[PDB]
């Protein structure tokens, strides 16, 4: 139809509200359509968990003009999804066109399907979930805990799950006394205990490991077993081997089991509790003195 | 005299049965002296079976173990050995034997009784 | 008619919107179940590369411009890959090979993260700990990490219960093997009346050859057990028999009566 009138009527109290006053041929094509114009810049939720910017993605339109209005620090944690369906003018991309008393949804049909003055799109919709990483590095700063800026809470739990554990079995290897890597193995998966146990197989002497041995006993002691059993057999003349594997025999299970009483230096406190098998040490606190 | 270790609760059981032995020790305190059940034979020596010390701690010859238990009643001074899954090659004459925790000569060895398998 | 036109602000992208699901593959290894990893927007022509690389996951399109997430369906990690290892959590699969490392082309394969705390690997590792397979750290933790299921679930006991019943009639055959000696063991670190019990049937059933070789403290000749009845302490405190023992192979009365032999405190023997 004829366009001959065109004009911007300002709202009522909203200032984003704004009025299109139309004039056509037919009267009956003339409406005041009420139209919005951009949302402030957005560093709050509108709805619980939500972000509906009064703007109309227009099909075709690039996806980041949909978050023009955020600021970007708040928009970390927020993901761009579908939204309803709205009505935008062409020639104005990104105004939203109420829906009201005259402006009915079939009025927009019937402009659309009469001339270029109106386009369709999808309302912007953001909904919060929470830091979103996409590098390798971002992984490994969230999980070592030596940046915990902007990372999501399954990267920055305490270990609670298992997400950090595949990058924490290769960090701490690396880092045995870290903190945040005891804080790993006090988690108690088998990751962290498997790799404690490779690590004390090699480094038992170290207190690291001493740490090891008290986290793991005695809900998971066959850790500790099998790095005490590969050290002390690397380690054969070590003095603080004598009591797990007996340096003068063949098989060194002299004092092993409830033998382990047999001999002082074995069943001496101040002893670290490392240097006897898990069962070995409780035989020791079973024993009869007289 | 009067060091009694009669020895009871002996029978005729066919091979695979059950019987328990008894023996009522008096004048010999079992909290002080090893309890042994032996058993003996026709033509042939005598040979531990069982063994109970004075601790409780208990001990078996190798073809009963398993199948034999020796245990003992502090209040009634009474020793046992529960037999099951008698073999033919059980078939021996079982008496009590009393022996001191440190008098070596304090020996004493009780009055059988017969236990035979067979069919 | 002089249209009112006006251009709509400057576009500023969100961490979303620069998210490149090729740079990404430490990102959605460790995901799990229900839990949805976006990746960015995604091109209509590179969904079928998306999809191939992650085939435990589902490719969902999450928002306009392409944007799309990750959400993890599956877990198709084989046994022999996730069994035998209790720290590789996945691996990749690429021209018949298997990594660990990510490289383009490759196709990602997941373990399940209870593998361990159930009996998902308890058939595979009952025959890999068998013969000349036998890793010594992976079958002990194995065998122990039984003994303290965290699948308190009734079919975390049953396959527990479905173990024990297979490692009884092995070890009635030969208890010297490894995973067998292994077994053993952690029966009696168990301490419980039925590991006991177990221990003692497993031994009983031992050959004679087995029995003369490493249970003399079990069973003592005639002479040594009749000369032990002329001491009051019990024949395991002194018998050199039982402190050359391996304590494996041990009868339960032997191994509680070697922890009554009275130590002088300090070294009592």
């Amino acid at each position: 139809v004829t366009l001959n009138r065109i004009k911007i009527a300002p709202g009522i109290a909203d200032i984003r509200d704004k009025y299109m006053e139309l004039g056509f041929n037919y009267p009956e094509y003339n409406r005041a359509v009420k139209f919005a114009e951009e949302s402030y810049t957005y560093y709050y939720e509108t709805s619980p968990g939500e972000i509906k910017p009064k703007f109309c993605l227009i099909d075709g339109m690039s996806i980041d003009h949909c978050s023009s209005f955020i600021v970007p620090e708040f928009a970390k944690q927020y993901v761009l999804i579908h939204g309803e369906p709205c009505s935008s003018f062409k020639f104005r991309p990104g105004s939203l066109i109420y829906y009201q008393n005259e402006v009915t949804p079939e009025y927009i049909k019937d402009l659309k399907h009469a001339t270029d003055y109106i386009a369709s799109g999808q309302r912007c919709h953001f909904i919060k979930k929470d830091y979103l990483l996409g590098d390798s590095d971002s992984v490994a700063k969230c999980c070592s805990k030596t940046n915990t800026k902007h990372c999501p809470k399954i990267f920055n739990n305490n270990y609670k799950t298992e997400h950090c554990d595949d990058f924490m079995t290769g960090f701490c290897r690396n880092d045995p006394g870290n903190p945040n890597c005891l804080e790993w193995l006090r988690a108690k998966r088998k990751p962290a205990m498997s790799t404690y146990s490779d690590i004390c197989s090699k480094h038992m002497d170290a207190r690291y490991c001493s740490e090891f041995i008290r986290i793991i006993r005695p809900d998971y002691f066959t850790f500790g077993d099998t790095a005490l059993y590969v050290f002390c057999n690397d380690h054969k003349g070590n003095r603080n081997c004598w009591c797990a594997n007996y340096p003068k025999s063949n098989s060194g299970d002299k004092y092993l089991g409830p033998r382990v009483c047999w001999l002082h230096e074995c069943t001496d406190e101040s002893r670290d509790r490392k240097w006897l098998y898990y069962n070995q040490d409780v035989q020791r606190t079973r024993c009869k003195y007289v | 005299g009067e060091v009694q270790l009669q020895a009871s609760g002996g029978g005729l059981v066919q091979p695979g049965g059950s019987l328990r032995l008894s023996c009522a020790a008096s004048g010999i305190v079992f909290s002080n002296n090893r309890m042994s059940w032996y058993r003996q034979a026709p033509g042939k020596q005598r040979e531990v079976v069982a063994t109970i010390t004075s601790g409780g701690a208990t001990d078996y010859q190798d073809s009963v173990e398993g199948r034999f238990t020796i245990s003992r009643d502090m209040a009634k001074n009474t020793v046992y050995l529960q037999m099951n899954s008698l073999k033919p090659e059980d078939t021996a004459v079982y008496f009590c034997n009393a022996r001191r925790d440190n008098f070596a000569t304090a020996i004493y060895w009780g009055q059988g009784t017969q236990v035979t398998v067979s069919s | 008619v002089e249209l009112p036109k006006r251009d709509p602000p400057p576009g500023v992208p969100t961490d979303e919107m620069l998210l490149n699901v090729d740079k990404m593959h430490d990102v959605i290894a460790p995901a799990k179940l229900l839990e949805y990893v976006h990746i960015g927007p995604l091109a209509k022509d590179k969904e079928d590369k998306v999809k191939k690389r992650y085939p435990e996951f589902r490719l969902v399109n999450t928002g306009p411009g392409g944007l799309s997430a990750l959400l993890r369906q599956s877990y198709a990690g084989t046994a022999p890959n996730c069994c035998r290892t209790f720290q590789r959590t996945h691996y990749w699969k690429k021209d018949g090979k298997i990594s660990d490392k990510y490289e383009e082309g490759a196709v990602l394969e997941s373990c399940w993260p209870d593998v361990h705390d159930t009996g998902k690997c308890d058939v595979d590792l009952f025959d890999w700990c068998q013969g000349d397979t036998f890793d010594r750290n992976i079958c002990h933790q194995w065998i122990g990490s039984a003994f303290n299921r965290a699948d308190r679930t009734v079919e975390g006991q049953q396959s527990l219960i479905n173990l024990y019943n297979k490692m009884q009639t092995l070890c009635s055959k030969d208890a010297s093997v490894p995973i067998c000696e292994s077994f053993l063991h952690h029966l009696r670190a168990h301490n419980t009346e039925d590991s006991k019990e177990m221990i003692d049937y497993i031994l009983r059933q031992q050959s004679a050859d087995f029995k003369q070789k490493y249970m003399r403290c079990s069973y003592p000749t005639r002479d040594k057990l009749e000369e032990s009845l002329k001491y009051a302490e019990p024949r395991e405190c002194w018998d050199p028999e039982c402190s050359n023992a391996n304590v494996n192979f041990l009868l339960t009365r032997n191994y509680n009566n070697l922890g009554l032999c009275n130590i002088v405190r300090g070294s009592g023997l």
